[PDB]
């Protein structure tokens, strides 16, 4: 290799590093370039012959990757190169040939084709090691502009799905999941039978998975009141299960599927957390001791367990005091009316709070 | 005599001879000033002595020392020490070469030990008098340890567990700090921690050093416990209690938890007429409740209410509602921005100024400001013939 | 006029000052009153401007020992080359227990100011005092 | 994954850059210096910098590293965290003195780290534009210019971004040090006051037609949250113990006055 900095002549000075490469390569950079100091033909060189079998070419590519862009087709030819990373499968020094050049630099981003290309190559390029630096700066970037254009949203949809299944760990997956399922149902598929499909996988992770928790991620905001539950997708289902405090509901209600898998022991935790917090929440703070224990249908010092359970949850938390106020405050369940009120209660609380005191406060100094 | 320079032999030789010599010589007719005067020496030579690398017995003295210290001083130290020598025992191994896992296993063991054991020290001396005159000394043991400061608390283990400490560990004690240090949860701890310490008070294959570290470490695992449950619980009774935790006696345990009290580490009415016990939401609130300079738990605290808690909570927890969902305060920020824009487009004017005008000052600063600073100081010469013309 | 007595004006303390203070906060002494830097700065409209300051370090190991004036000579020729002059008009100490003017403060303090009578001598006290009132303590002999 | 990747500067490094632009070192549109820290292995802790007399004449540069020697040395016994890390300057982006400011700190031979710091008004220009080079290569002519992507930070301490902030409300306007306290009162209950703006809008867009999924379950659990911290729950046995507990901070309040009033009376007796 030799510098950047050495005069270009842009295609001579990219070609002059495929003669120390290969000796295809250098065939096709004597017959490239004899034959016009040329474009495609001596852009598309590096990229598709072999960078031979060992990727300290990156010098090369480093080259090639801001001198592909230009001087002809920036979309087509960055998505050259990329075919190639992912072929061999060493993904280190790839890495680099696609740090270099990640976006917002080096001409223009495009807007997706580039975020889409790059993204896509480092999730499979690299491990979870690389992929995981470039979901702020992409999840960012799609708040700074989402694609007007339909098929790069669900490109980004596929690069997120991509994301949540070469994570193998639950809760990001359930989050590049719920952030893909969220962007869903916001924009675009749907169209609604590319979503239908996609609210199966949503009802095996939220039942699967107990710390998204029941239903209440989903009341929270947009995903239940686009993918229909009355359906025969089931997905309320769950918020039918969800108050009304029993093994019974699921098992009656049974997907034979999911019974299996699945779904058998959380049946059972979600009598807890519901009961729990419907229990101290709608009394509004304090029940009593056996008032729990007959709500659960358990033991005694298993619901002090239990109680601990809750605590390592944060669905409650103070100082619990021995045979009354089992449970107090640090509500994190469902309560969906009963939260809004509580809601439109707040300004008005709030009234004497800001002018009343602020009255004395800013007064007094 | 001797032409000292680079004659590590005869050096080497008297050196470690006085060692060991001192060493078990004091601690053996129980004689400890003499031992420390040995120390001062050794320590001493180093200064004097610490123009060569290094050569063996090093790792030796060190293990002595640590093992003689062990209990005198606080296993804190003494643990210290230990893990001295255990990372001496990477380099001499580099160097020495020792292919045996009981080994690893048996530094691991010692490790630990002298790291959990004490999570506070009762100054009471101190509390008393004022004051030291009793801490310098520390940060000189310190110093003789290797040491530049006091070392810490199963903090200490965290530090010599970086290494590859989880793994070589051997796995009759590798499920029992998977208890203490890492699983939860108050009312099983006692239970938990049961087995492996029945498994490890077997002790003659263990080193025997460990397991008179081992009840202290029982204690401290306990003093854990009892910190906790001042946050999970606001009362319970003494019956509930006793079942909670695993013991030899409640007779025993409820003393050591009126002790610990005393000593301010937790608050309990644990003596009360009913015989039933009250941690209390704040009642007073203070640091007795707290431990007062130092946890030995995870950080679970409850909610209390402290001077300057509901002022800047109400300050900066309603502030947070405003920033992160907001559709009132962005569009006046960008037009924040715009003032903010508008500032550098006023400054970059007066820069091109300040480009004349400082460049002015700035120059002229280095001379006249100099001038009337040497009239200051040129004006004690003339105080001084001045005066002398007087006379 | 402000101005103060019958040598120097107010003191001003330019905001990238008070950023190079907190930088050696209150480490490189805390329960040693150490002289963490001083003060260079110009006279300017109805007061002095301590534009810059550069820190002065010791030998602060658990006690603070004096070293040699290399520092302080060589340091204060560092600003003279890329920026003004050495204009020391005062000097901080931050340091140990909210703000205190200790009588080795007011013997060092007269040496400075009978010297150059353009000074003040600052005590920068941060969360020290629970931050809190006179967070910059000026004040002059 | 490669190395750096990103920059975490501090306040401190942007006071030290608009220190020596606007002393002067004839600072017309252009000066340099050597930026001082360490590194952790893919971030950079920037942590206090100094310029060094530089001279960009459009095909002449003058680093004189032995000044860099210099105040390293005495940087140094300052504190020992910093490491001499690079270069940084003020705008415009990638030049001829790029590859020459490459050059002067290939001497000191690691990794280079280049800041620019542009000073226009636009707020669509990056405030400083971290770079470093790959391919730097380097037995070509002099050393390869194409630069990666970088960002940057504030981070090194938080006293002195309290430092900061109090700085960008004295440019908002002076806040002054008397009535800190104060000001933190009195923008305390604004801050309740906007949120009672902000619940209403809130309100408002379900009592017009529909909304308020905005604060269904996103701030409707933030508030349970807030009425959890501040106040407490609502016993009457907590309002006797706030009571009580003012009355104690009250008397120790009063027994500070009281004890005012006896340094003055013993001050006053040896003055007479």
């Amino acid at each position: 290799f030799i510098d950047i900095s050495e005069e270009d002549q842009a295609a001579e000075l990219r070609a002059y590093l495929k003669s120390k490469g290969a000796e295809i390569s250098e065939e096709n950079s004597e017959g490239g370039l004899h034959v016009d100091l040329a474009q495609i033909i001596e852009a598309c060189d590096v990229c598709l012959k072999e960078d031979d079998k060992d990727v300290e070419s990156v010098m090369n590519s480093v080259v090639s990757l801001l001198l592909i862009l230009e001087p002809d087709k920036q979309e087509a030819l960055i998505e050259s190169l990329c075919e190639k990373l992912v072929k061999f499968r060493e993904g280190e020094r790839p890495s680099l040939r696609l740090q270099l050049l990640s976006n917002l630099f080096h001409g223009m981003d495009k807007n997706t084709p580039v975020r889409y290309t790059v993204y896509c190559s480092l999730i499979k390029v690299a491990a979870s090691c690389g992929a995981i630096q470039y979901i702020p700066t992409e999840l960012d970037q799609v708040r700074k502009w989402i694609s007007d254009w339909n098929l790069t949203t669900e490109k980004k949809h596929t690069l997120l799905r991509l994301l949540y299944e070469a994570l193998v760990d639950c809760k990001k997956s359930d989050a590049a999941s719920k952030v893909m399922v969220e962007l869903l149902g916001s924009y675009t598929e749907d169209n609604a039978s590319q979503a239908r499909v996609d609210a199966h996988r949503c009802i095996v992770r939220a039942l699967k998975d107990p710390n998204a928790f029941l239903f209440d991620h989903l009341l929270t905001l947009k995903p239940v009141k686009f993918l229909e539950g009355e359906l025969i997708h089931d997905l309320l289902t769950i918020f039918v299960s969800a108050k009304l405090a029993s093994y019974v509901k699921f098992y009656q209600n049974n997907k034979d599927f999911i019974d299996s898998l699945g779904l058998l022991h959380e049946q059972n935790m979600a009598k807890m957390r519901l009961l729990t917090f419907m229990g101290m929440a709608v009394e509004n703070k304090e029940i009593s001791f056996d008032t729990m224990q007959q709500e659960l249908q358990i033991g005694a010092d298993d619901v002090e367990a239990f109680v601990i359970d809750a605590v390592r949850t944060k669905m409650v938390y103070c100082k619990i005091d021995q045979t009354q106020r089992k449970v107090v405050v640090s509500h994190s369940t469902h309560r969906t009316f009963g939260k809004q009120q509580w809601q439109q209660l707040y300004d008005t609380l709030n009234a004497w709070k800001q002018n009343l005191n602020k009255v004395k406060n800013s007064l007094l100094s | 005599s001797t032409a000292i320079n680079l004659n590590n032999p005869e050096s080497q030789s008297m050196h470690l001879e006085t060692r060991l010599v001192q060493l078990d010589s004091a601690i053996s007719m129980e004689l400890w000033q003499e031992a420390f005067k040995a120390v001062e020496d050794i320590h001493g030579l180093f200064s004097l002595s610490k123009k060569p690398p290094k050569p063996q017995l090093m790792a030796n003295y060190y293990n002595k020392v640590s093992t003689v210290f062990w209990k005198s001083g606080n296993a804190l130290f003494h643990a210290s020490t230990l893990h001295r020598l255990y990372h001496l025992s990477r380099e001499m191994r580099k160097n020495l070469t020792q292919d045996e896992m009981q080994r690893m296993s048996t530094r691991v063991l010692l490790a630990t030990l002298s790291i959990p054991i004490t999570p506070e020290r009762t100054d009471i001396a101190r509390l008393l008098d004022m004051d030291g005159i009793i801490v310098e000394k520390q940060r000189r043991l310190a110093t003789l340890l290797g040491l530049q400061a006091p070392p810490t608390r199963i903090g200490l283990i965290n530090d010599m567990v970086r290494f590859n400490v989880l793994q070589y560990v051997v796995p009759e004690v590798k499920d029992l700090y998977n208890w203490l240090e890492v699983e939860f949860n108050p009312l099983k701890l006692c239970e938990r921690v049961t087995k492996v310490l029945n498994w490890v008070r077997e002790q003659p294959e263990k080193e025997p050093e460990l397991q008179q570290y081992v009840p202290q470490l029982q204690s401290n695992t306990i003093l854990r416990l009892l910190q906790q449950v001042a946050q999970i619980y606001q009362s319970i009774e003494f019956s509930r209690l006793t079942s909670l935790v695993p013991f030899v006696d409640a007779f025993q345990l409820e003393r050591a938890i009126v002790d610990a009290a005393r000593h301010c580490d937790l608050q309990v009415r644990i003596d009360h007429t009913s015989r039933t016990l009250s941690f209390g939401s704040d009642l007073n609130y203070a640091t007795r409740e707290d431990a007062p300079i130092g946890p030995h738990l995870q950080s679970m605290p409850s909610e209390q209410i402290r001077n300057q808690l509901t002022a800047m909570s109400s300050v900066l927890a309603k502030a947070l509602e405003v920033i992160k969902p907001a559709h009132i305060l962005q569009e006046k920020e960008e037009q924040h921005q715009l003032a903010v824009t508008a500032y550098l487009k006023n400054s970059r004017k007066e820069h091109q100024r300040i480009l004349a005008r400082r460049q002015t000052i700035e120059e002229r600063k280095e001379r006249l400001e100099s001038l009337n600073i040497q009239r200051e100081k040129e004006e004690l010469e003339q105080r001084e013939a001045e005066l002398q013309k007087v006379r | 006029g402000g101005s103060g007595d019958s040598a120097v004006k107010q003191v001003q303390i330019d905001g990238l000052v008070v950023l190079k203070i907190i930088k050696h906060y209150q480490e490189e002494g805390q329960g040693t009153e150490v002289v963490q830097g001083v003060l260079l700065g110009l006279v300017v409209e109805d007061r002095l401007e301590i534009t810059n300051c550069f820190p002065f370090p010791q030998h602060t190991e658990d006690d603070a020992d004096f070293d040699e004036v290399q520092y302080q000579m060589e340091m204060m020729r560092s600003l003279r080359h890329v920026n003004i002059d050495h204009l020391h008009v005062g000097w901080y100490q931050s340091t140990y227990y909210g703000s205190f003017v200790t009588r080795a403060l007011l013997d060092s303090q007269f040496s400075y100011q009978h010297a150059i009578e353009e000074s003040v001598v600052l005590i920068y006290d941060p969360i020290k005092t629970a931050q809190g009132s006179l967070s910059l303590k000026a004040y002059r002999l | 994954f490669p190395g750096g990747r990103v920059v975490r500067l501090h306040p401190v490094i942007l006071a030290s850059i608009v220190d020596s632009y606007e002393r002067r070192n004839e600072g017309a549109a252009r000066v340099i210096g050597t930026l001082l820290g360490t590194v952790d292995k893919h971030s950079v802790e920037v942590t206090n910098c100094f310029s060094v007399p530089h001279n960009e004449s459009e095909d002449e540069v003058a680093v004189d590293m032995e000044f860099a020697k210099n105040m390293y040395e005495l940087h140094k016994k300052v504190s020992p965290n910093e490491l001499i890390l690079g270069w940084y300057a003020t705008g415009h982006d990638i030049t001829e003195h790029s590859v020459l400011i490459h050059e002067y700190y290939s001497r000191e031979a690691p990794n280079p780290i280049h800041l620019t710091v542009d000073t226009s008004l636009q707020n669509g220009r990056m405030s400083i534009k971290a770079y470093v080079s790959t391919s730097m290569g380097v037995p070509g002519r002099t050393m390869g210019v194409m630069f990666t992507p970088l960002t940057v930070k504030y981070a090194y301490y938080d006293t002195e971004r309290i430092g900061v902030d109090l700085i960008m409300k004295t440019c908002f306007s002076p806040n002054r040090v008397i009535g800190l306290s104060s000001d933190l009162q009195q923008v305390g209950g604004a801050s309740a006051r906007i949120q009672d703006a902000l619940s209403t809008v809130l309100q408002y867009a379900e009592d017009v037609l529909s909304g308020k999924v905005s604060a269904d379950n996103t701030v409707g659990r933030f508030l349970m949250s807030l009425v959890n911290q501040v106040p407490k729950i609502v016993p009457d046995d907590f309002e006797t113990m706030l009571n009580s507990n003012i009355n104690d901070l009250l008397m120790v309040t009063y027994l500070a006055n009281l004890t005012q009033s006896q340094i003055a009376l013993n001050e006053k007796l040896v003055n007479l």
